[PDB]
């Protein structure tokens, strides 16, 4: 439940929903917001696995 | 080697894209706001609400070439795909040298006392050179600036109550050292340079958040298809899934539903007011059972 | 006489502690 | 004539238009605190059943309002910063056929056998008008008036009054109307011709959703160590 719950977090991004980031921004900005979400979600998976 | 291995994943792909927008054929009054007879003084900007319309922004490019068109929370070329909850147009005229202050986080004479944008700003700042309409050889009354204020302004806080400067150390009524007329006027001629000529500025503030929306861009609706894996866009909410009849009893107020993990699991159709459940399309891992390549190349 | 052929105690043990789960099925299976 | 502040554990409303079921949802918003001091105004409060000078009370963050009178004496609210013709003010009235919401630089006229008065005659520089079905018309008639980011959000619930004027049963208010008034509010006044006025504060609540999208209970996480325990564990049973 914690691992799934972490998907709703923004981790500094403008939005927690990846489709909204791609829908609203051009690639150059989307990459920054996406990298913020990737870092947070990847860290959450490593925490879960550990 | 002989055994079962996990290789890739499978997903059921969508077969069509369904977009649903409300029964609105009214165009947004962007031409009335941009093609104004007169623009409000920056100290007293004119806030026009845009609602119940299609935010077709092609008319903005038809209106004029632009000096500046900078979007902070959105792409300027994706505005016609998006659907906004609350859109406000702040219209005013300023000196060209102050255009760089119409941005989040800025300071200066305008950002501090006439018009300030929030740090958390989603929207677009649009500006154009209006010298041929606003400058006059005898001067004009379009330019007014609140040079002195007891405190700095908060974002979108309008304050048009003018008394007298408190610049000095004594109360007074117009005394020149301690008191100045509270709101200054400036005269401009068409012969002034680029940094002094007037520019017309429209700021589009977009609350691009949550279920309600009265203004959607110029998308064309398609028919609904149920019990199939499709892509969808409901008033700007996008995703992939299977849309089925919902048995949840939504109140007239409620529009979207969510699961225990804050994911979307239901929407209201903008024209039918039917509640549709969203089921994710089937997915899962794929495992390959191999006898071993030194025995047989058959796999399951 | 019971399906699964468990003893009375095993059936009790199975009843006290609590195959597609829709909840959490966001890539986690 | 202000009376005892009583013990209200009411004023919970659906924080947004999101359907939830069998969910204990922890949210932070402006709510009337549980066991809060709600001023009870005492027909007409200080003036009395037949007098002028009804009180003007602060509007601090937002206001919880309720009226249990079947007299139908209360028909509206006036909100603004000065409540004077010079400063933009919002007028909400009920004529029992429609609800009329208008915001203009309305003048004060000591606004009230309960005849209609020529109040707010100088309705100059009008900014917004809205007309809908009546808000008000033995009924609790509970309302919440919140004013955030230019939106004057009005929530309400009308339930029967049978055994108690303020029964212990829980009932959440649903939004009735959301208006883009764009008005700055510091003070407000009731309009007459059992009025409970409380104030909202930033608080975190654990809200219990039913099988359907109905809120049936709530825990005020700052009220008691037990409430913090209930909120921390996301449960109403500890
Ligand atoms: C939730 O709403 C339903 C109505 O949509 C309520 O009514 C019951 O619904 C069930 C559905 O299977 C019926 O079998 C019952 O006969 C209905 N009862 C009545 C009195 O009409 C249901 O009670 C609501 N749930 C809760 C927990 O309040
Ligand atoms: C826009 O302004 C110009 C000014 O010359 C005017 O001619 C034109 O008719 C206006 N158009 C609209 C749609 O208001
Ligand atoms: C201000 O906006 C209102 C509403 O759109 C409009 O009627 C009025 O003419 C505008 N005035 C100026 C000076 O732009
Ligand atoms: C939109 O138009 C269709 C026309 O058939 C109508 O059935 C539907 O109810 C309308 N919806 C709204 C929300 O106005
Ligand atoms: C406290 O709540 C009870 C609930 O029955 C009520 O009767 C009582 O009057 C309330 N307290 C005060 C001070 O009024
Ligand atoms: C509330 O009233 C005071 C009266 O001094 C005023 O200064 C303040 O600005 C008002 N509130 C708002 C939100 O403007």
């Amino acid at each position: 439940n914690t691992l799934v719950k972490q998907l709703s977090s923004k981790f500094g991004a403008i939005s927690s929903v990846l489709n909204d980031i791609l829908s609203r921004l051009d690639p150059p900005e989307a990459e920054v917001q996406i990298d913020r979400l990737i870092t947070g979600r990847l860290q959450s998976l490593q925490t879960y696995v550990t | 080697e002989k055994g079962i291995y996990q290789t890739s994943n499978f997903r059921v792909q969508p077969t069509e894209s369904i977009v649903r927008f409300p029964n609105v054929t009214n165009l947004c009054p962007f031409h009335e706001v941009f093609n104004a007879t007169r623009f409000a003084s920056v100290y007293a900007w004119n806030r026009t609400r845009i609602s119940n319309c299609v935010a077709d922004y092609s008319v903005l490019y038809n209106f004029a070439p632009f000096f500046a068109f900078k979007c902070y929370g959105v792409s300027p070329t994706k505005l016609n795909d998006l659907c906004f909850t609350n859109v406000y147009a702040d219209s005013f005229v300023i000196k060209g040298n102050e255009v760089s202050q119409i941005a989040p986080g800025q300071t200066g004479n305008i950002a501090d006392y006439n018009y300030k944008l929030p740090d958390d700003f989603t929207g677009c700042v649009i500006a154009w050179n209006s010298n041929k309409l606003d400058s006059k050889h005898s001067g004009n009354y379009d330019y007014w600036y609140r040079s002195f204020r007891k405190s700095k302004l908060k974002p979108f806080e309008r304050d048009i109550s003018t008394e007298i400067y408190q610049a000095g150390n004594k109360p007074c009524k117009g005394k020149g050292p301690n008191c100045y007329f509270p709101l200054q006027s400036y005269g401009f001629r068409p012969t002034y340079g680029v940094g002094h000529q007037p520019y017309r500025v429209v700021v589009l503030s977009f609350e691009l958040l949550h279920a309600p929306a009265t203004v959607c861009g110029p998308k064309k609706s398609t028919n609904l298809v149920k019990n199939k894996c499709v892509n969808f866009n409901f008033n700007g909410l996008t995703g992939t899934g299977v849309l089925t009849k919902s048995n949840k009893k939504f109140l007239p107020f409620q529009q979207f539903g969510r699961d225990i993990v804050d994911t979307t699991d239901a929407v209201r159709d903008p024209q039918t007011l039917e509640i549709l459940d969203i089921t994710p399309c089937s997915f899962g891992g794929v495992s390959v059972i191999t006898p071993g390549t030194n025995t047989s190349n058959q796999v399951a | 006489s019971k399906p699964s052929k468990r003893s009375p105690i095993e059936d009790l043990l199975f009843n006290k502690v609590t195959l597609i789960c829709a909840q959490k099925f966001n890539g986690l299976t | 004539t202000t009376q005892s502040y009583t013990n209200f554990t009411r004023g919970v409303y659906y924080p947004d238009k999101v359907f939830r079921s069998s969910v204990l949802h922890l949210t932070q918003d402006l709510f009337l605190p549980f066991f809060s001091n709600v001023t009870w105004f005492a027909i007409s409060g200080t003036n009395g059943t037949k007098r002028f000078d009804n009180p003007v009370l602060p509007f601090n963050d937002g206001v919880y309002f309720a009226s249990t009178e079947k007299s139908n004496i209360i028909r509206g609210w006036i909100f603004g910063t000065t409540l004077d013709s010079k400063t933009q003010s919002l007028l909400i009235v009920n004529n029992a056929t429609n609800v009329f919401i208008k915001v203009c630089e309305f003048q004060f006229c000591n606004d009230p056998m309960e005849s209609e008065s020529g109040v707010y005659s100088s309705a100059n520089n009008c900014t917004f008008e809205y007309v809908s079905q009546p808000f008000l018309m033995k009924n609790l008639r509970e309302f919440v008036f919140k004013n955030i980011d230019g939106y004057f959000k009005i929530y309400s619930k009308h339930t029967p009054i049978i055994g108690r004027d303020f029964p212990q049963g829980f009932s959440a208010l649903e939004p009735l109307v959301d208006l883009p008034i764009g008005i700055n509010i510091t003070r407000f006044q009731t309009l007459l011709a059992d009025y409970y006025v409380g104030y909202l504060q930033p608080r975190t609540f654990l809200l219990k959703y039913n099988e359907n999208g109905t809120i049936t209970d709530a825990v005020d996480c700052a009220l008691d160590p037990l409430s913090e325990t209930k909120c921390t564990l996301k449960s109403f049973t500890v």
